[PDB]
Formats: C-alpha cells, sequence, structure tokens
C-alpha cells in the first residue's frame, strides 16, 4: 500500500522530473524536442 | 513570427483532444475551459506542459489561471510570439 | 546589434587558438570541428564556456551538438544577436 500509493506513485516520477536529463545520465537525452511550428489548420 | 490564430487553435486542439477527449471541432475561440469545455485547473496544467514540450510556449502558473477562454490562450501565445 | 561575420570569426578564432592551438588563419567558416579542425566534443564545451564568459553569448548543451561547422556557430551567434 505505502509503496504503490506513495513511493512508486509520486516519489519515483518526482525524482525523474527533478533530474530531467540526468535521470538517464550516460545517455544524452533532451529535456524537450526541437520546437515545432504550429500546424496548418486541420 | 506570425503563427495564425487558426494554426495556434489547430495545434492546441490536438493537445486538448489527448488530454480530455474533446474533438477539435468543439475547440472554438470563445469556449470557456471551465464552463463550456469542462476542463478543470489540473488538466490546464498538462495542456500547458504539453504545449511547452511541443511548441516551446512556456506559460507560468500565475498566468495560466487568468486564461479563461480558448481565445485568451491564443492571445497569450500570440503576444508571447510577438517578442 | 550587427556584429559582422568577420568580427565574430575573429573573436571566436582567438578562443579556438587558446583552447586547441589552431591558428586563426585556419578557422574559416566552412571547416568542420570534428573532421577538419579536429576539435572533440569536450573542447567545444570550453569554447562555449569562454565565449559566454567573454562576449556573453550563451550556447546550451542541446544546441552545442548541432553546430558542426564554424559557419554554424557564427550563424547561431548572429541569430541570437538578432533578438
Ligand atoms: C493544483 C492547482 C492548479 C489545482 O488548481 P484547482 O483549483 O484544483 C492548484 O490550485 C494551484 O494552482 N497551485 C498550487 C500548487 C500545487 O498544488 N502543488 C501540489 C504540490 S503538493
Ligand atoms: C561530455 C560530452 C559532451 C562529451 O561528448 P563527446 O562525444 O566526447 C557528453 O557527451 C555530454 O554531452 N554529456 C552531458 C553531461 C556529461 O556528460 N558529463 C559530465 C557529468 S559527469
Amino acid at each position: 500500500l505505502f509503496d504503490t500509493l506513495i513511493v512508486r506513485s509520486f516519489m519515483t516520477p518526482s525524482i525523474a522530473a527533478l533530474l530531467g536529463k540526468w535521470f538517464w545520465w550516460p545517455q544524452v537525452v533532451r529535456q524537450r524536442p526541437i520546437p515545432q511550428p504550429w500546424p496548418s489548420p486541420a | 513570427m506570425a503563427a495564425t490564430q487558426e494554426e495556434i487553435i489547430a495545434g492546441l486542439a490536438e493537445i486538448i483532444e489527448e488530454v480530455t477527449g474533446i474533438e477539435p471541432s468543439e475547440v472554438t475561440p470563445e469556449k470557456s475551459f471551465v464552463d463550456d469545455l469542462d476542463i478543470d485547473s489540473l488538466s490546464m496544467v498538462e495542456i500547458a506542459v504539453q504545449t511547452e514540450d511541443k511548441y516551446g510556449v512556456k506559460i507560468p502558473d500565475e498566468d495560466l489561471a487568468g486564461l479563461r477562454t480558448v481565445g485568451d490562450v491564443v492571445a497569450y501565445i500570440q503576444k508571447l510570439e510577438e517578442e
């Protein structure tokens, strides 16, 4: 109960969010992709 | 630097679809997130998160609360684009 | 707000000299850091650090990897200067 409702539910993704690209450190990942242009309508 | 109102709504509606399920046919520039679209304040947070991730448009928390209509978000994004 | 291409290369080449030793006569806008100049990815980091320290031009890590030629760095700095 404690594990699934606290640790895995909030603490692990929170640590993954604090350490943005350092969560995967040896791999070089981007915090976000290159921004895209707003799409043509429909 | 002049992403048109239709283009911004088109890009915003396909995030609103994934977040909520509302078709882009319903996302029109005069609808209210709370009243018409029924989008709570915590779904707006992820709309803003995904908008920043996809198009680079950063909307802080203090300014996200004052965007009542879709037109307000479009105007905010356009005024931010103008710089 | 229009630091010319020659001026940017002149300021960049005297950092490339101190970092590596390559004369500014070799730093031309079509040379590749990896292939022609043989500047690894960790010397580019200090080129960027010293550029930010000297001229205030900040180049993040995600954008530093996509600058293959000297011309790419000059274009990046000019486009950053344009704002």
